RNA sequence: UGAAGAGUUUGAUCAUGGCUCAGAUUGAACGCUGGCGGCAGGCCUAACACAUGCAAGUCGAACGGUAACAGGAAGAAGCUUGCUUCUUUGCUGACGAGUGGCGGACGGGUGAGUAAUGUCUGGGAAACUGCCUGAUGGAGGGGGAUAACUACUGGAAACGGUAGCUAAUACCGCAUAACGUCGCAAGACCAAAGAGGGGGACCUUCGGGCCUCUUGCCAUCGGAUGUGCCCAGAUGGGAUUAGCUAGUAGGUGGGGUAACGGCUCACCUAGGCGACGAUCCCUAGCUGGUCUGAGAGGAUGACCAGCCACACUGGAACUGAGACACGGUCCAGACUCCUACGGGAGGCAGCAGUGGGGAAUAUUGCACAAUGGGCGCAAGCCUGAUGCAGCCAUGCCGCGUGUAUGAAGAAGGCCUUCGGGUUGUAAAGUACUUUCAGCGGGGAGGAAGGGAGUAAAGUUAAUACCUUUGCUCAUUGACGUUACCCGCAGAAGAAGCACCGGCUAACUCCGUGCCAGCAGCCGCGGUAAUACGGAGGGUGCAAGCGUUAAUCGGAAUUACUGGGCGUAAAGCGCACGCAGGCGGUUUGUUAAGUCAGAUGUGAAAUCCCCGGGCUCAACCUGGGAACUGCAUCUGAUACUGGC
């Protein structure tokens, strides 16, 4: 499932932007995250005692559009070869073709780049790819298929990935739409709207 | 009679077929002498595709088992 | 169509009065080569065993008691006209 | 590179002991909703019963022959003397049925029985072993049956009975016969079939004398592989079953089987088996496997691969290489069906529907296309084997239902001493995006080969037979609307269900007023119900979401890893003691047990490593590993038992 509801108010009551529908009237102000401050008191009355690392949860699997039991399965993965969950659980959510597609820029949001891959427009190392969730390695060539390569929301999510902070282990050409994984995402450079304490103990907690 | 014989393995639309030695008698697959290859019928184009232990073979026949026209046209797809 | 299962008892009781006969006449023959022993010994024995001898051969030619019974015989009794002193 | 705990005894608290919830799950069932595709699996119940049709054949290159087709062979006539008719005929291509050889125990379905002579796993001795494969021998002679056909005949028939007649690769004798028989050994004895395609000189009544290769036939003795047999280690409950037994326990003599044993009989002997549970009774496919958790451990063995048993209910075993015979025999029982009435066919726990049983489990689908087996020397024929569709959220996995734009924020809704807030970029309005589905066209490969051409200085008598290559002609596709490509198509056809007092995520207002309707526990409802029903807003997962009778987790609260006995719950009121458990120490020796090393084995799938094939993976696999086991050989010589 994508939701497929308002996403606007989700984002508002995370205090956290997701960069759903991102893009034009979306940067530079008018977006009104944590400008509600309430008529009395913090509005917490009251609330969850383990509201993080609940919510928290919910924004890491949110912001990347991951489902609850592909995210419990990628923090059993991570583990393998001393990967560490504090580490390699967030570069295989960054390493993802949908996150790839955004990274490289022909989807302006995580949601748009998805919908490039399941409707069969992409293809990793010349062979066509449908599954959002396929893990790019530091040899694989990412890149569109012609049916979609002059698609007018792709040329403008590239007029957008220009002005987003710059993905150093990639590389790409939009006139070709054609790029290449170089190195694996690091934590000294990979960094998330998520606080150090939290989603270090996921599940059974 | 003891026979050299290709045996049911494979997939729907996708028959691989295995090769053994069995007195049959015996049924299927099944309670089999030794195993001595696989055919493939595709073997994707390539020389590590269908594998047939031609020297086990040649001490199976003889003065051995039988081997029927299909079978003793297995060399023939590794050619030899 | 046939099923030739459904011809065999027909084809075995037609037979039998011969195939189980001849078994009737078997067991009889050891009784004349003992009764040839008492008629008797080393100069009648050998020359009645030598009429049962053939007989046990041409039976076990047709199949019936070939796999052991008839060598069995042909042994068992040899061994008794061995025995005579 | 894995492993939440908590609640509940009170006015409070610490213990203990039960009980309970939050997570997985099924061949399931139930509720609401439900698309594209893929991989599996799909009567678990009545071992209840089956309509209507099938599921097993083949050889004319063994043979008697011929209902038909067609060509020869032979006669009689017309006179129209060149065109036809009549009366015969396996001689021959071919083949209906008949004789004769081989196949059907290939390969499926089902656990009723059995706590086992049975699965898993390891051994042993007394036997047989068709076809395959290896070596060594053999092929003269005589005689009698019989089908088809035809004439008779039982019965209303179904279904075939009889007689006359005739042949063998059908049958028996008379011959010949090995390293077989038995013995130290000389040696005696037991058997049977030719057939086919090709082909010259000589000869005929020219439907073979005779040459040549192939393949059979009869026998002896080995391998290869199975089949029969007995053991060992492994093994559901019950002691408010404690004794049980008469082929039970041992001997003597027959018979039996390929072979063994009491195996089966007849007689002598009285033993044999028991607390390591005999005796008896209830329940029962077993293991590869499956689910669960970090594992141990627990609950359990559909399908799957192998093995053992079963064929309506029951007996006997026979054939053959093989059945303790799904589509067999002699039938019997319970039965269904037929009979206008004199006796007759049969067993879906095959493939499919259907009556019944059930909460429940898919179509009387398509096809000899591919493959195997069977017959045939081969062309070829048989195949409900098999190979594929069809249906189902029943489990698992990839993926749609749009996306872009758009407000001092609309109308409408909810909350509010009515200020204001929130649904909300959500909508409308305007553009993208044709993924999936729909729809027309193009369209593989899965299909090889026989006949002909070929090709080896083939075989030979240079196109038989036999034998070889890659291709062509013509014939061989159920799946199928294949896969895949190209276009026509327009937001168009596409979203649920549960949850929101405390534990416990998200919550307020209305109505009801102890009523109605709820509840995992504390407990809800009498005028603020965060507990019912609604409403507006949130929480959760999603082609799924949920509710239950239950199994695994939480559960160390069944306690081996790993429980407890002063009272909370169990230590016998006491004395002695057989059978059991346990026992100092110096030496040797036994090797049951331990530890060490090997050779066999531990089926294939499959985990885990790892190479291919579809993106990942389910699946098909190619190579590895493990399965600590068990046996058979061999060391160490320490401890335990034994002496």
């Amino acid at each position: 499932a994508r939701y497929l509801g308002p996403k606007l108010k989700l984002s508002r009551r995370e205090g956290t932007d997701l960069f759903l529908k991102s893009g034009v009237r979306a940067i530079d102000t008018k977006c009104k995250i944590e400008q509600a401050p309430g008529q009395h008191g913090a509005r917490k009355p009251r609330l969850s005692d383990y509201g993080v690392q609940l919510r928290e949860k919910q924004k890491v699997r949110r912001i990347y559009g991951v489902l609850e039991r592909q995210f419990r399965n990628y923090y059993k993965e991570a583990a393998r070869l001393k990967g560490n969950t504090g580490e390699n659980l967030l570069a295989l959510l960054e390493g993802r073709l949908d996150n790839v597609v955004y990274r490289m820029g022909f989807g302006a949001t995580r949601a748009e780049a998805r919908q490039l891959v399941s409707h069969k427009a992409i293809m990793v190392n010349g062979r066509v790819v449908n599954i959002a969730s396929y893990q790019v390695s530091p040899n694989d060539v990412v890149s569109i298929r012609e049916k979609a390569k002059k698609q007018s929301r792709v040329k403008a999510a590239l007029e957008l990935a220009e002005q987003r902070e710059k993905p150093t282990w990639l590389e790409v050409d939009a006139g070709k739409m054609e790029g290449t994984f170089k190195r694996k995402p690091e934590r000294s450079d990979l960094s998330a709207d998520i606080n150090e304490h939290l989603i270090v103990e996921l599940y059974s907690k | 009679m003891v026979t050299i014989r290709l045996a049911r393995h494979g997939a729907k639309k996708r028959p691989f077929y295995q090769v053994v030695v069995a007195d049959s008698r015996n049924a299927r697959n099944g309670r089999f002498i030794e195993r001595v290859g696989f055919f493939n019928p595709i073997a994707s184009e390539k020389e590590e595709g269908t594998r047939l232990d031609l020297d086990r073979i040649a001490h199976w026949v003889g003065q051995g088992a039988t081997i029927s026209d299909r079978v003793a046209a297995l060399i023939k797809e590794v050619n030899k | 169509n046939i099923k030739s299962a459904k011809k065999r008892a027909i084809q075995s009781e037609k037979a039998r009065k011969h195939n189980a006969s001849r078994r009737s006449m078997m067991r009889t023959f050891i009784k004349k080569v003992y009764a040839a022993i008492e008629a008797g010994d080393k100069a009648a024995a050998q020359k009645a065993f030598n009429e049962m001898q053939p007989i046990v051969d041409r039976q076990a030619a047709k199949g019936l008691i070939h796999k052991n019974k008839a060598a069995r015989h042909k042994a068992n009794l040899t061994a008794q006209i061995n025995k005579l002193a």
